[PDB]
């Protein structure tokens, strides 16, 4: 129970490339994977995320502070008929809610793509499960992965990645409460690895 | 799945790479030592 | 794509697979059989009395279920399974959709000479999605009987021997509304080995 | 997932193979039943 507020726990998160050799043969590569915590001062990352109305600082100040996380990924780019780039995630909550998951892909602290998905609950052992299964990776991300892999050295990939962040905000659509807010930072793995941090006010 | 793409996403993507194709950093910020070393 | 569908439940997807993990970031998946979501072929009818002796016929057996109805919930699937395969996981995944919010029970009976040898029972809850309800059985483990059966078939030196052995092997899947006992879908499965994986779907009629 | 296994599933699995009624190929089934797509 690492990426978890008092109302929502993100159990799994993975981004992948699945290749179909033929109708019965599929190969799947995981770029990043969280499956089944030191604090970081959130002011140290404000300039890497959008800061207009509804930006990271506004969201954090609105709270609850226990819903904010920073994930550092070391992504596995060591890959390769028909290709599919996707993201899958699973959440649990004691409450039955309508959740909206917004994912903002950011370049130099500015939003370039936003993906919005609405999810409903499935009852599971007295609690509620939410699943975003095989959500398609946007063209910007697919072309970014391609451009990254074509660089001749991993330190150049890490340099490019200094100005690339992703902000995921999961909200209760009816009350507008922030259930989880996860800031993502990346490096290339020299398998895929991660560290999860709690974002705090100081 | 609703996707909102900025009108200049192609040249925006190329701008991320321009800084490395033609040659405060996180490593200098107040972050734990674990932030720069994979497990 | 409404093929295996009654008036209350539509099976959108059904697949059985072998997934091998090469390393923590690399997986290879082989599909033995697959029904999923071009052009829907007309479903030919099969007289259910032609298959009664291949499925259990005691109280609650295929004939009793069919007579109870509804007749539009009964299907026969003929599969030509792909056995060309080499940290392993044998699983079954399936997805259903209904206009109604129900608690459903999916019973799968593995049969030998028309007699039940293994029964798997799974209970599934609805998830609202786009005006309808979705039900998912994700990565349900294949029982040991089925895993050892796949292994034994593969060790036979000829495909015609596998087809001969398969003459007395059947699977009966019954999906019911747990709260009303209504039969939402009843699917009889018959197999041959593919000489990729293929299938034909039939409506079972009196 | 609740699994009910018969007490003799091991010998019953070998009984399927030991043999190798009207054969399916001779029953009233559509022509498509014996020709893969
Ligand atoms: C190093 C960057 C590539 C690592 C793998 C990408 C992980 C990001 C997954 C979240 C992006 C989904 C949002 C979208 O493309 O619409
Ligand atoms: C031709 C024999 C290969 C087997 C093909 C797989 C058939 C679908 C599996 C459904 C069985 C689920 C029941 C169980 O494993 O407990």
């Amino acid at each position: 129970r690492s990426v978890a507020s008092s109302k929502l726990w993100m159990l799994e998160f993975s981004a992948f490339l699945e290749q179909q050799q033929d109708p019965d043969t599929y190969n799947k590569h995981l770029f990043v994977h969280i499956g089944q915590l030191e604090a970081v001062d959130i002011r140290q990352i404000y300039d890497k995320f959008p800061e207009k109305k509804g930006g990271l600082k506004d969201l954090f100040e609105r709270g609850p502070s226990n819903a904010f996380f920073l994930v550092k990924f070391w992504a596995d780019l060591n890959t390769n008929g028909s290709s599919f780039y996707g993201v899958s995630s699973q959440y649990e909550s004691p409450e039955n809610m309508i959740i909206t998951c917004s994912t903002k892909v950011c370049s130099f602290g500015k939003q370039v793509v936003e993906k919005v998905e609405t999810e409903y609950a499935r009852y599971e052992n007295g609690h509620y499960s939410y699943r975003i299964h095989r959500s398609p990776l946007c063209e910007y991300m697919i072309n970014f992965i391609h451009k990254l892999k074509h660089l001749p050295e991993k330190y150049m990939m890490n340099s490019v990645l200094e100005n690339f962040t992703i902000l995921q905000v999961v909200t209760n659509r009816d009350t507008q409460e922030t259930l989880l807010c996860i800031a993502y930072v990346f490096e290339v793995s020299a398998g895929a690895q991660h560290h999860i941090y709690r974002l705090v006010k100081e | 799945q609703i996707v909102h793409v900025r009108g200049d996403s192609e040249t925006d993507l190329e701008a991320l790479f321009n800084a490395v194709m033609n040659p405060v950093p996180m490593r200098l910020r107040k972050l734990p030592d674990s932030f720069f070393k994979p497990p």
